[PDB]
């Protein structure tokens, strides 16, 4: 038999995602999601971002993978501006306001 | 204790690649972790499948290596063995007549 | 000079792998060129990286195709020296009555 174990609470990705303002690019405020559950089906099932992008992880496999610490960066860029950013990619915003590992 | 060294080292020397080549389990070589899941549960596959070919490639490989070593590390001890066999016949069973075989 | 082939022909595999060894330097094993800083050069690090990869893995393999040949010729020296260890034992040290070990 599969004995998965985790260690419940709840993660709160509505307040990151919907926050009447968020934060400039150049200075951001990082948010601390812990000590809860988080699922990432509900959020790809509602599909309210335009679209879903994971440089990292495979969004249906989130649900299986485990993440001790969730941080959450809130900014507002132009759609060509994320398009700079990405891994192994130069970008404008990548040079200045903020940095992508 | 060195005068088993001969001995000594054989053993060791086997124990050796085996903990090489079991250390070679986490290296990346080049790919995004030595966890062969993890790449499938932090990637689509289509494009895990490559990232596991350097892990494939890699460990692959290392085997070879490891193979080749012990191929090659028999056949000595398949040299020694029949130095062995030799004595055995000649030194013990007979008695020798070839200066400074049995010592 | 043919006389002595068997020490030359030695000599000369070692000078001769080593000569091959150093010509894998300069092959691009499909990257862009073969010399290391070009490719740091030319290209950004995160393309260049998996260029360097082929002249790693090229030339990483290079060396164990280098290596595994010296374990190989090694096994055979180590076998031809017994055999002079053998002669110097049994022929030098002693009289030989193995009929035409000693020639
Ligand atoms: C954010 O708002 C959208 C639209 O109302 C909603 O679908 C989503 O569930 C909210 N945030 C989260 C991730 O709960």
């Amino acid at each position: 038999e599969s004995i998965v174990r985790f260690p419940t609470n709840l993660c709160p990705f509505g307040e990151v995602f919907n926050a009447t303002r968020f934060a400039s690019v150049y200075a951001w405020n990082r948010k601390r999601i812990s000590n809860c559950v988080a699922d990432y089906s509900v959020l790809y099932n509602s599909a309210s971002f335009s679209t879903f992008k994971c440089y990292g992880v495979s969004p249906t496999k989130l649900n299986d993978l485990c993440f001790t610490n969730v941080y959450a960066d809130s900014f507002v860029i132009r759609g060509d501006e994320v398009r700079q950013i990405a891994p192994g990619q130069t970008g404008k915003i990548a040079d200045y306001n903020y940095k992508l590992p | 204790a060195s005068a088993l060294g001969k001995l000594q080292d054989v053993v060791n020397q086997n124990a050796q690649a085996l903990n090489t080549l079991v250390k070679q389990l986490s290296s990346n070589f080049g790919a995004i972790s030595s966890v062969l899941n993890d790449i499938l549960s932090r990637l689509d596959k289509v494009e895990a499948e490559v990232q596991i070919d350097r892990l494939i490639t890699g460990r692959l490989q290392s085997l070879q290596t490891y193979v080749t070593q012990q191929l090659i590390r028999a056949a000595e001890i398949r040299a020694s063995a029949n130095l062995a066999a030799t004595k055995m016949s000649e030194c013990v069973l007979g008695q020798s007549k070839r200066v400074d075989f049995c010592g």
